[PDB]
């Protein structure tokens, strides 16, 4: 019944450019058990994104990637919501271009 | 090809 | 050098939420080629790599068929474990299996794997000799005795030495144009101030394959791995990977630090600096 909190990395595919198309990535790793709710948020609202198939690391901990295309914008705000059994409340990691 | 058989616990 | 075939099974019991969920994913090296999800409405093993669409229907109903009967066997195993560990139906439980093979330039078997986990901890693993079992606890020790009596290791060693390596070769030829292709990293360095007297320099490695890479920082020809933050190697989203390594340096001294990127995709390990 041993559990591990998720690790979340919110990042773009390429170096972010304002006005120029990119891909947004929410990479969630090292979590157990495998139940999880991962969503990408634009201005707090949910995004149409795709999810990779469930897989795990050498230490059995799971990793999962949710991804969608997006255009970086001075006026827009991107986030990733992660709900999991080990977190008392959904984790929200905002996107930083500089990374 | 995935293994056709697994032995139950 | 080496090339790997591995399958990853995940069984999760969903109490009162129906029958348990079964997921199967297959990897060749660092590339995912197949997938199965019991929840998904297709009821089929599906290609997750373009070079797989080469295979016909005969390949996939076979691959579905095995994965379906495996889902059933794993459905029973979930109850069995629940019996061993004296657990109730209320709680959701996870059993994992990962198995597969490594091969050397020979094409012959280099190494073989077959391990299991329960609720995120080692249950049973096949040893490197491929004839003996390592059982974590005494509940796993039960399975071990049954498995020894049933001669499971011989059956596994046989799949691993034979069937595993044939298909690994076969998949390697199907995806030769990308699986044997090497992607060198895209390397830049970035600066971000922390204080009036400290800055963060960051060594980027973008869009490389496979995932194995080494990002070292040094100052004057001598690495300082004590003062280095370094992320997990993450997916770029297009199949390739990305990693970075940072170091807190004095805002007065930038050129004195050099990053060193090592990757099989590169002919020569390349070095970067702030400009």
């Amino acid at each position: 019944m041993v559990q591990h909190p998720p690790k979340i990395q919110v990042y773009s595919r390429h170096p972010a450019e304002n006005g120029k198309p990119n891909f947004l990535n929410c990479y969630v790793s090292g979590f157990h058990p495998p139940e999880i709710e991962i969503d990408l948020l634009k201005n707090g609202k949910e995004m149409k994104a795709e999810q990779t198939d469930l897989s795990f690391s050498k230490d059995w901990t799971f990793y999962l990637l949710v991804h969608t295309e997006f255009t970086p914008n001075e006026q827009d705000e991107f986030s990733c919501r992660v709900k999991h059994v080990t977190l008392s409340e959904p984790q929200i990691v905002k996107w930083d271009r500089d990374n | 090809r995935t293994i056709s058989y697994t032995y139950p616990f | 050098g080496s090339h790997s075939l591995r399958y990853f099974y995940t069984s999760v019991s969903r109490p009162g939420r129906g029958d348990p969920r079964f997921i199967a994913v297959g990897y060749v090296d660092d590339t995912q080629f197949v997938r199965f999800d019991s929840d998904a409405a297709t009821g089929r093993m599906e290609p997750r790599a373009p070079w797989m669409e080469q295979e016909g229907p005969e390949y996939w109903d076979r691959e579905t068929r095995t994965v379906k009967e495996t889902a059933q066997r794993y459905r029973v195993d979930l109850d069995t474990l629940r019996g061993y560990y004296n657990q109730s139906e209320a709680g959701s439980h996870t059993r994992q299996t990962m198995y597969g093979c490594d091969l050397g330039p020979g094409g012959r078997l280099l190494r073989g794997y077959s391990q299991d986990a329960y609720d995120g901890a080692d249950y049973i693993a096949l040893n490197e000799d491929l004839r003996s079992w390592t059982a974590a606890d005494t509940a796993a020790q039960i399975t071990r005795r049954k498995w020894e009596a049933a001669g499971t290791a011989e059956h596994d060693r046989n799949y691993l030495e034979t069937t595993c390596v044939e298909w690994l070769r076969r998949y390697l030829e199907m995806g030769k144009e990308t699986l044997l292709r090497a992607e060198p990293p895209s390397t830049r360095v970035t600066r971000h101030p922390i204080s009036d007297h400290e800055v963060t320099l960051r060594c980027w490695a973008l869009g490389f394959y496979p995932a194995e890479i080494t990002l070292t920082w040094q100052r004057d020809g001598e690495d300082q791995t004590q003062d280095t933050e370094v992320v997990d190697t993450r997916p770029a989203g297009d199949g390739t990977f990305q990693k970075w390594a940072a170091v807190v340096v004095p805002s007065g001294q930038e050129q004195r630090y050099t990053c060193h990127v090592q990757h099989e995709g590169l002919a020569e390990p390349v070095t970067r600096r702030w400009e």
